[PDB]
């Protein structure tokens, strides 16, 4: 189990975005192009927007891996702020200590 | 041009470590490796050591045990390079269909009931069967005989049986190939079965059909052991064979000449002579013998004979060319030489003897070749004893201390031998040492090295500085005694026991201690 | 006062001068062969007596990376060269 | 119940050879170091703790396994493995005049299960251009066709690749520039007499 | 007094292959505590000189990462606690380096590395042209 | 009041050991990091999964040794081996210690697919730095 159900439907949403990354790809390259035919882009536009929404790199959200946090995360160790303290301040983490200038 | 490019030096990855594993060597006061370096958890005895590493042992089958029960829990990979000796192993069939890629499957994941019975469904399907398959399900089946092998979890008489799958499997054989007679014979004669294999080998030779290596192997040790005939009509029947083998062109190997040395151990009179002719033939065959052939030649030639001549000759003849040789593993009872060649050296009492087997162990890696746990104690046990008096006492304790603890426990009987040597050098001094090392070896509660240490401190009248030390060694040994881990089925006293350590507390200053040591003797009668 | 190894043998079997020219290594493996592997590297190994001589075991075996260390090792890319790339 | 030796260090010999006790990087073990060191912070009254139990020489990367001592031993060993670099190429002048060609590669160690950077792929190659076969003309056009690959000063030439995944692929890219660059600089091709005066370097 | 006799067996096969020539060669390494890099160039340095390198130790300038968190887990935000991130260089340079040389000292550096330090090797390879331009065409 | 990884003062009767005794503003001044690796480096990557895998390693050790575990682990990461030292009370039978070293070993192995070291180190009781 993960820690929440919001934390189970990120889980979906990576898996189906990963197998349809290259396809998405081939198709964005010719809308993102203008010197192909505006007649063949209004196509490419059908098509790519005829996908299943979960297939999209933007609505990927970046969570904590342990409390599942949606906001206040670093991006370098994926932990919430509440839970990188909890593991800095009993010296778990190498290198981390209390800034002092 | 002025500048010349050396070339290169290439060696292998693992080389460099071992330049640097030269210059380290064995450490005295280290407890074994395997072990932890945690007092708490250093071994204290052996009877410790075998518990301790086997229990070490399943741990690790207890843990591959899951991860081969959940394959699903470490299918995940994050190692690069890919590592295929941590991923978790499959062993029911892959593919659940009836079909001959499937069935070879099974063979080779040591299953025997899946392969037996998805043969016979091969079978009755009309399907044809390659022979080098069907030869490759009676080898697996002929080694086990129709059963399992031995799994983490799911001697007298002849185990070969008469009903068995692989007499039947084989009748049903189109084409049967000299293959298919040669891997019949040898499971027969494994199995204590050599009635039947001379049988099928006499039809063999009516089938025109050339013997390999291995089934001249098990065929002279089979001839021996059918019948019970004298020494003269089983070294006819021997050299026959080895005349059949001429006519065929199979040249024996090692472990060919290995089992008839073994063998003629029975023979410990009139095998002497065609013992020495079968090495001889080695020799000139180019076969290099391996330790365990030397280990049955020593062994034939020693028996319970007060001259032993005859042994001598070998044993030294043995050493000088053995000599300055390092042996890589080339016989599955090359462990047992190493232990037999100092059985040889505690009879004829010969230290340097014992030092050339001692120096040919220490050489490359041949010390790995010294044999199980109980081998290696007893090896040494043997050899240590040879220390003590035949060589001085100052070398003997430099020699004590190097091979005990670290590489095996001392013996009740071998303490006792360390106490007569230094009786004998008139060396009194150690033995408080020596007691407080007994009951870290394990020999803290051993009657037999309580009595003699006790006699020998109290045999004779001792200085004042002397008999304290004796003195507080005793008052060890008397704590001992009123602790004892037998006191819950029957705690017992030596009456020699009590009258030395009365004896003890009197000369040392300690005329009050011997008061308490009057009482004692009335008490205990 | 006469040598073990010097005396009457067994002239039944004539002194080979050489082995196989070309042993059958690559065919189909019988099963005793396998099993004398098996009791032969058994017998030879032994539980391990230093750090550096697990530290070999293992670099065998492929637990520990091959020093020097190069963050290449283990991955040619198919054996390709540049131009199936350029 | 199970009782507790006396460590090891009351047997340890006085001139005993340290390094043969640690072969190899190992955690500090109490019993098995016989120098009596104490670390931490001490009480207001009291003394630093003592070196069984105390986790803050546990902590620590020990150097035991690299004494001195165990050094010189250590390398004397390795000194099988080598071979001389030439007398002759003393001063790095002479290695410039021998040997016009310098190739700069990178490899990463780090800790964890995977080698696998991304970043050990470039490959630097630099090339002086006084030490090659370029006429007057050629040189020019290879200055112009290169970009700001050259360097005005110290007259050198550097080519820098990425687009391979592995090093050798970089490797093989690369001098595949440099001699590509080579044979073109000395191709006067008919478009080239369109010369503007503003273009002249001179 | 007994001791294991001649328990060295490595083997050097010298191929036919020219060995390869660095012009120099730079060890980088990283850590969070200087006490460690110390001791860990000294070791380097001991190691060099007996192998007859004749190195220089230069000590890079260190930088430091900060960033700044929240302090309670609801509201407050006047009051914050801050980290921060020591990564202290040290930098060994090897100059006219063998190519045999260079790999058992990279490999013999590598296995000593402490669990707390990382280091990256510069190796500036040298050779002759290639063989198109050496080779006149044109 | 600060209270993150703190022990409260409550008389003198609560013994404290010297990782507890510490306020976190005295890492990297008077207590060292109880685990060592590349990941919080300056310019190094593959931080997120140490950091996973050392919290998983707080929990399996403290989880297999129940109330043996003196204090907290200490996990040094050298090459692709992982190094776990533990300061372990004299509660078990030296059998079952052996068992557990052999299962930790074996099981850790086969799950981050690198190899694991696990030294231990026996003490009579928790050590006593303050207060007691
Ligand atoms: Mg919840
Ligand atoms: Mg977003």
């Amino acid at each position: 189990y993960y820690v929440d159900w919001k934390m189970l439907r990120d889980v979906k949403r990576r898996k189906m975005a990963y197998e349809y990354a290259d396809e998405r790809l081939r198709i964005n390259s010719l809308r993102k192009n203008t010197i192909l035919p505006k007649d063949l882009q209004e196509v490419a536009d059908e098509e790519i927007a005829s996908l299943p929404r979960d297939s999209c790199p933007v609505r990927i959200r970046n969570r904590c891996v342990m409390t599942s946090r949606p906001r206040g995360v670093k991006r370098r160790w994926r932990l919430s702020r509440i839970v990188f303290r909890h593991l800095a301040d009993h010296g778990q983490l190498s290198g981390v200590q209390r800034a002092m200038w | 041009e002025e500048v010349v490019i050396p070339k290169k030096k290439t060696w292998d990855k693992v080389a460099i470590l071992q330049a640097l594993a030269s210059t380290v060597h064995r450490d005295s006061t280290a407890a074994p490796y395997v072990f932890q370096d945690d007092p708490y958890l250093i071994p204290t005895s052996s009877v410790e050591s075998h518990s301790f590493l086997l229990a070490k042992k399943s741990g690790e089958n207890a843990a591959k045990f899951i991860i081969n029960s959940y394959p699903k829990y470490f299918q995940k990979d994050i190692a690069e390079p890919h590592i295929p000796c941590l991923m978790p192993e499959y062993f029911e069939p892959q593919i659940e269909d009836v079909s001959e890629a499937a069935l070879q499957e099974r063979i080779k994941l040591r299953k025997v009931k899946a392969s037996v019975d998805m043969f016979d469904q091969l079978l009755q399907a009309g399907t044809t069967v390659s022979l080098e398959t069907t030869n490759s399900l009676l080898d697996l089946l002929c080694y086990y005989g129709n059963q399992e092998p031995s799994a983490n979890y799911n001697h007298l008489g002849v185990t070969w049986r008469t009903k068995n799958n692989a007499e039947r499997i084989f009748a049903l054989m189109p084409e049967k190939n000299a293959h298919s007679y040669c891997t019949m014979i040898r499971g027969m004669v494994k199995h204590q079965a050599p009635t039947q294999a001379l049988n099928l080998y006499t039809v063999l030779l009516n089938n025109r059909l050339r013997a390999d290596v291995y089934t001249f192997n098990s065929l002279i040790e089979a001839t021996a052991l059918v019948v019970n005939e004298k020494f003269e009509e089983k070294w006819n029947n021997i050299l026959d064979l080895l005349k059949q083998m001429v006519t065929q062109n199979v040249k024996p190997n090692l472990q060919t000449f290995n089992t008839i040395l073994k063998c003629l151990r029975r023979f410990y009179a009139f095998g002497k002579l065609p013992a020495l002719q079968t090495l001889r033939e080695m020799k000139a065959i180019g076969i290099e013998p391996s330790l365990a052939t030397y280990h049955y030649v020593i062994q034939l030639f020693y028996q319970h004979e007060s001259p032993s001549k005859g042994s001598s000759l070998i044993i030294y003849d043995i050493m000088n060319e053995v000599m300055g040789k390092r042996f890589s593993p080339r016989d599955p009872d090359d462990d047992m030489f190493f232990q037999s060649a100092m059985r040889v050296c505690s009879s004829l009492r010969d230290l340097e003897l014992a030092y050339q087997v001692h120096g040919l162990l220490n050489t490359g890696d041949n010390w790995k070749l010294i044999g199980s746990d109980h081998r290696r104690n007893f090896y040494y046990s043997k050899f240590f004893n040879l220390l003590c008096f035949m060589e001085q006492i100052d070398v003997t304790l430099k020699w004590y201390k190097d091979l005990i603890p670290s590489v095996f426990f001392p013996h009740s009987q071998t303490m006792i031998d360390l106490l007569q040597a230094l009786d004998v050098a008139n060396r009194l001094d150690m033995v408080p040492q020596i007691w407080k090392d007994s009951k870290e070896y394990g020999h803290t509660f051993r009657n037999e090295l309580k009595e003699e240490i006790l006699m020998l401190m109290a045999r004779d009248q001792h200085p004042p500085e002397l008999q304290v030390a004796f003195a507080d060694c005793a008052a060890d040994i008397k704590s001992t005694y009123e602790s004892q881990d037998a006191r819950q089925t029957a705690p017992e006293w030596p009456a020699s026991s009590l009258n030395y350590v009365a004896v003890l507390f009197l000369r040392a200053g300690r005329t009050q201690e011997a008061w308490k040591m009057l009482g004692l003797f009335r008490k205990h009668n | 006062r006469k040598n073990i190894f010097k005396g009457r043998r067994l002239n039944i079997f004539e002194p080979q001068a050489v082995t196989e020219e070309a042993p059958e290594t690559e065919a189909v493996p019988s099963l005793w062969d396998i099993e004398f592997a098996k009791q032969l590297a058994a017998v030879t190994e032994r539980p391990f007596q230093n750090g550096f001589e697990e530290m070999i075991q293992w670099t065998k075996e492929g637990k520990l990376w091959e020093f020097p260390i190069n963050n290449e090792a283990g991955f040619d890319d198919d054996g390709s060269e540049f131009h199936e790339h350029i | 119940r199970r009782k507790a030796l006396p460590p090891r260090t009351e047997k340890m010999a006085v001139d005993q050879d340290w390094p043969s006790v640690y072969p190899v990087a190992a955690p500090f073990k109490p019993s098995a170091v016989p120098l009596p060191v104490r670390m931490g912070y001490p009480v207001k009254r009291g003394v630093p703790m003592a070196k069984e139990g105390n986790l803050e020489l546990l902590k620590i990367p020990n150097f035991l396994h690299l004494t001195p001592v165990a050094i010189k031993r250590h390398c004397e060993a390795l000194k099988d493995f080598c071979t001389e670099w030439p007398a002759a190429l003393d001063s790095d002048e002479k290695c410039e005049k021998h040997f016009p060609i310098e190739i700069d590669t990178a490899d990463y160690v780090s800790a964890g299960p995977s080698i696998r950077n991304p970043k050990a792929r470039v490959v630097t190659l630099r090339v002086k251009l006084s030490s090659l076969n370029l006429d007057d003309h050629a040189k020019k056009k290879l200055i112009k066709l290169v970009g700001d690959r050259y360097c005005k000063s110290t007259d050198v030439l550097t080519i820098k690749t990425d687009r391979c995944p592995l090093k050798r692929q970089n490797y093989d890219y690369a001098v595949y520039l440099l001699t590509v660059l080579y044979h073109e600089s000395w191709k006067t091709e008919e478009w080239e007499k369109k010369k503007t005066e503003a273009d002249m370097e001179e | 007094v007994d001791v294991p006799k001649d328990m060295t067996k490595p083997e050097i096969t010298i191929s036919d292959e020219p060995d390869t020539l660095y012009k120099r060669l730079s060890v980088l390494v990283k850590g969070h505590d200087k006490a460690v890099l110390d001791s860990y160039e000294y070791f380097a340095v001991l190691a060099a000189k007996e192998l007859g390198i004749s190195i220089k130790v230069h000590e890079p300038p260190r930088k430091i990462e900060r960033f700044t968190l929240l302090k309670s887990v609801h509201i407050f935000k006047k009051h914050r606690v801050q980290y921060e991130m020591r990564t202290l260089y040290r930098c060994l340079e090897l100059e006219h380096l063998t190519g045999s040389t260079a790999d058992v000292y990279l490999e013999y550096i590598q296995r000593n590395l402490p669990e707390g330090v990382a280091m990256e090797v510069t190796k500036t390879k040298l050779e002759q042209l290639p063989e198109h331009i050496r080779k006149p065409i044109w | 009041k600060n209270r993150a990884a703190r022990v409260r003062v409550s008389k003198g009767d609560k013994p404290v050991t010297y990782e507890e005794a510490h306020a976190p503003h005295y890492i990297a001044h008077r207590k060292g990091w109880l685990s060592l690796h590349t990941g919080n480096l300056d310019g190094e990557d593959h931080a997120a999964e140490r950091t996973v895998e050392d919290v998983f390693l707080r929990k399996f050790m403290l989880g297999t040794f129940p109330g043996c575990l003196a204090d907290q682990l200490v996990l040094k990461r050298r090459a692709n081996q992982l190094e776990i030292c533990a300061l372990v009370l004299r509660q078990l039978p030296p059998h079952k210690f052996y068992f557990l070293v052999g299962y930790s070993e074996t099981l850790l192995s086969h799950f981050y697919k690198c190899p694991v070291h696990l030294h231990l180190q026996t003490v009579p009781s928790k050590v006593v730095y303050k207060y007691i």
